[PDB]
């Protein structure tokens, strides 16, 4: 009674085949990279419209990597957007060194994982590789942990 | 690995075909009945049944796992456990598996000669109805291949798979062998990159980083026509390089021994025809003829004397088979010339009249089709 | 108790049998053997058994 | 008469020497449901074994 | 050397041998059902219909080849048929016609109960009295001679007979044995050493410094595999000079088909059964020499067939038939062709009706003599 | 170093085949009787009596011991130590070895031819039974092969085993030929490790247990796809490596000295087909058929003396050994044909006529049944 594993290691993936959640009922404002946080800043239709992590914000979800979707490499303005809300995925990071094993991560602006000290959100699951002179971390995205300030 | 045989049979096509090459194409050889009054409805009566398939998958079941049955369910007004009155009759037949049949009571009386043997068989197919009971006169159960009497008895009764460890393992070692000689194609030429101080850099750092994209990138355009730079004080690059010979002589002895333990040889196990040679695979056509002959009467008989008498309202019958010969028109075209020729060259001098020279030339199947009559 | 070869049994794999005489200057030796296992009780609360009568 | 008051039989072979017999358990429950249901209780099984000589 | 006192030797490692590997079982089994299966022919008899027919209504030739095959491989077994007699068991059978089944037993259940040596029968020194002891908990019930018969397998040194209780050896001597069984060893060398071929050496100074089952072992083990799992001809691997070299080693591999196949060779030498029959490849190379290999296989068969399987013909037929004296036909175990049975039976039509027109030779024995020879040309009994 | 016949015949198997394939297959080929009013009675009678597996066994064990003898019991009023009285009469024949058999009375009469040849033979079988004494007539005596008078009296006028030290040792030397070949083809690679220091380590202690237990887990994970690591200042690894070649033309040679001591043909003792020809197995069985019967005319014959005119009525007869070649259908069809045609193409203007032309065509063995007459 097992669970899985998925195969390629590449940011914006999915990294298991657990329980997962994909919101594609969504625009977007501005310019998304794969692998990185967003938010919700309206509702129009029964549409999320999101945009990259400003400071002061609350995540949302992780931009999730499709090759029919975007065509560019990157997700562009006015276009239809998957993202993940619940599941294991790899993010793009800043840090240098792995952090303590389900510890809470902490985003910096951009939607880039920088802390690793958070009081509640979402956790690290244990994944720590290199990309492009850079790192990629494995995150466990939950559905309601982070709640929108009143 | 894989002592569920099920598995392997039902994953590796190899397996698949040595188990069910010989039974499916001997049912599919024909057969042919004498004694009867006609045969044209004795036809009609048999593929109005159409049960051929179902008789295919018993004997398939029959040489996998050692052991399978079939009940024939016949069309009379009694309850099904109690015994069969004489009649021909029938009405459907199913097939159960090796693992739905148990014994339930046992005869020990003297005075009968099936002492010893099951008078109540409890077949329990399952689909949420309750496993129930038949008649022994009704089922016929079949069998594999002989063992020894200490391992059939530990077997209640019932035969052996004809995928043993032996030929398991022959199988199983092949394809790791393919594996290997990719692997040796693979790994045919080497190239060495040698850098002083190369390890002094810190790792997974862009300085390493950017070393392995350039290295990348330096791989991908190099060839014949293309050169590579290097600086002759620090680095240096050079290439290894080993033969290879032989693998396919491996390969072939090893797929050779899969053949000698399977006992079905080239033609039919490979399907390569050996193209050396013009008219041997014919003779080979004949030792596999032989070879299904022989497991032929062993096993597809004993169905027909099982089924055949529920079906035909004839008393004294025979059961004769068709000479298993690939057939050539033009081979029997001058085939019937002979017989007609030799059939009345000289019978004008004998008392051998109408009525027996018919059914002489007509008994020998022929493709002339003759009205009944004097 | 209920009798039954599913709660009791006795095996006797190998029967009585005799072995070659072994042949010495004048005399013969001629040895017996066989194999048993006893008493064998597969589903025990089947017997009682009343003690002191 | 041991052999004629417990049943004797014949089920191992002369060159055996140990044997094992099996034993199975089963645990398991229902409840009472609706229409739209996520969750079901479930069963499950088990197996002991004993030897001889 | 020292040995148990109840001497067993075919008891579990032929029964081993014979159920688990697939030469044993091919070299122990080719032959009894070729040999029942070649068929008979009875001469003597009113009809041949009715023979087929009490032939196929009692339905023993699979119990006649397993007995043959346990004969084969345990060196001996029996055959017990019941007859419709109205005395106890014990007792002779009068002289009649009938028989009620015919049922197999290996050599281990059968054993001598009494012994007559008297001088004026000739039956002295033969055991009248067998004692069987069956499975399936059946009480054991001794029998008069007349009743079973005793098939034995090949012929051994009377010494050896006598201590083996008047009873053959197995095929599976252990020359043969052993010849089977290395057979497995030298395949499994010749796959280790396919393996074998290529190795590959990196040699760091100061590698003994690393610490035994730490992070920095572990550490330099992942790296390495990693290397060389992406490493190929389209691949390039960096190394330092100063710390580190890299070197491969190779062998050459050449002979091992050729050699397996004289292993082979021997282990055909040995069985006895030639090529094209125990390893099922034809040469290829020519193209009408397998006809004569299997002839010669005829040759082998039936030779062994006329050792063994007519005492059981002669068991059984007189059990069978109520005529008094009939002879028994081998019909020539050589597969005949549509081709050349429709020719053959050109030449005999013309052969047995070319001449005999003159003579007095009348058409009441040239009915015979065509429907002797089993013809496809069917014939009303008549004048 | 020298091992009892008996051991090896029943151990080794080419020992068996040796001295097994000639007598069963020279006693199966048959045989016909000249002079006899009518065979088919013969035959009953012979088959009645069905003794040749006793045959069989007698020619085998005189094959291997260089002796056997037959004790043939007749219906007489008689004690067996008096000779025998004309008639045909025969109840039953036993066969006994080399080992049970001696001789008791002299005689030099130079009146009869008979002097020098034992006149009653002492049996001693054993088994709980007094030895007693046979006449002459009732017993024969089965001899292997010739030797010089020299040894032949020296063995009580007895042959010799046709196992001699050349077969013997011939035969042993092949074994050990293939078990030096096997060790040939272990031995063709070896690697070696060398580390500094290494001796220092001490005898059977959990060092020295660590130290082999890596090195096996680490030598079974090495091969193509896998690489292994080593300290370059102190440790190094080699492999050395080694060819084979003319092991199986060794090993043929070897057969050839096997096959060319024995004097039976590679055919028939190795069972090989040669593959490269097709029609001259054909003369190689030829051959071997030239072979048996030159030596069954020696010895097999005198069975036929011995017992055939104790069970035939008739004053004179004679022995005739079946064409021993091996008969195909079409060739006897064709054969037949032309008996037929050559047997009345040219009778029909000269005295030869039909109460003789019967027997000339029912003699030459047809399928051509024919009840007798005129």
């Amino acid at each position: 009674y097992e669970n899985l594993f998925l195969r390629p290691a590449c940011p914006g993936n999915i990294s298991d085949t657990s329980t997962y959640n994909i919101d594609g009922a969504c625009v977007a404002q501005g310019d998304i990279g794969f692998g990185s946080a967003v938010q919700v800043v309206g509702i129009v239709d029964g549409v999320k419209v999101v945009a990259a992590l400003p400071d002061g914000g609350t995540p949302y979800g992780i931009a999730f990597r499709s090759q029919y979707e975007h065509l560019s490499g990157k997700i562009l303005d006015g276009e239809v957007c998957n993202v993940v809300s619940h599941g294991r995925v790899w993010t793009l990071t800043s840090l240098g060194e792995a952090p303590s094993l389900f510890s809470k991560l902490q985003f910096g602006s951009g939607g880039v994982v920088t802390g690793g000290s958070g009081s509640a959100g979402w956790t690290f699951a244990g994944g720590f590789v290199k990309h492009e002179d850079g790192y990629i971390i494995e995150v466990q995205v939950k559905q309601n942990a982070f709640i929108a300030p009143p | 690995a894989s002592y569920h045989v099920g598995s392997f049979y039902n994953d590796n096509a190899t397996a698949k075909r040595i188990v069910d090459v010989i039974p499916e194409e001997m049912v599919t050889a024909g057969f042919k009945i004498s004694g009867v009054k006609d045969e044209k409805e004795f036809k009609s009566l048999w593929d109005s049944y159409k049960i051929d398939p179902s008789l295919v998958d018993a004997l398939c079941w029959a040489r996998l796992y050692g052991g399978a049955a079939i009940v024939a369910i016949i069309n009379d007004n009694r309850m099904l456990t109690s015994p069969v009155k004489p009649g021909a009759k029938l009405e459907g037949v199913r097939v159960y598996d090796r693992f739905a049949i148990t014994i339930e009571k046992r005869v020990t009386n003297a005075r009968s000669p099936r002492y010893g043997e099951p008078e109540i068989y409890k077949v329990s197919p399952g689909d949420n109805i309750q496993p129930y009971l038949i008649h022994h006169t009704r089922i016929f159960i079949a069998d594999g291949e002989r063992v020894t009497p200490q391992m059939r008895k530990q077997n209640q009764g019932w035969g052996a798979s004809v995928l043993n460890k032996s030929l398991i393992d022959a199988i199983c070692d092949y394809d790791y062998c393919e594996s290997l000689a990719t692997q040796i194609l693979r790994r045919k030429q080497q190239a060495v990159w040698k850098v002083k101080g190369l390890a002094e850099m810190c790792d997974d750092d862009d300085a390493q980083y950017a070393a392995r994209l350039r290295l990348a990138q330096v791989d991908d355009n190099s060839g014949v026509g293309r050169a590579i730079g290097i600086d002759a004080e620090t680095e240096e690059y050079d290439v290894l390089n080993s033969d290879i010979s032989g693998v396919p002589e491996f390969l072939s002895s090893k797929m050779d021994r899969i053949v000698s333990l399977s006992g079905i040889h080239e033609i039919i196990i490979k399907n390569k025809n050996v193209g050396g040679v013009s008219a041997s695979q014919n003779t080979a056509l004949e030792t596999f003829y032989k070879l299904v002959d022989r497991k032929r009467e062993e096993d597809y008989r004993p169905l027909l004397e099982f089924l055949l008498p529920f079906i035909v309202d004839e008393q004294e019958w025979s059961i004769e088979f068709e000479p298993l010969s690939v057939p050539s028109k033009k081979e029997e075209s001058e085939i019937t010339k002979n017989n007609v020729e030799s059939v009345t060259k000289a019978i004008t001098e004998q008392i051998i009249d109408l009525e027996e020279a018919r059914d002489t030339l007509r008994s020998i199947a022929p493709e002339f089709k003759l009205k009944d009559g004097n | 108790y209920e009798k039954n070869p599913m709660n009791m049994s006795i095996e006797i794999p190998e029967a009585f049998n005799m072995l070659p005489a072994q042949p010495k200057d004048l005399h013969f030796k001629v040895p017996c053997t066989s194999k048993c296992t006893g008493l064998t009780i597969y589903r025990p609360m089947t017997i009682v058994l009343i003690t002191g009568v | 008469s041991a052999l004629r008051v417990f049943p004797v039989t014949t089920e191992l072979s002369p060159t055996d020497k140990t044997f094992e017999y099996m034993t199975f358990d089963k645990v398991g429950t229902a409840q009472i449901i609706a229409d739209y249901t996520d969750d079901l209780p479930l069963v499950d099984a088990l197996g002991t074994s004993e030897f001889g000589k």
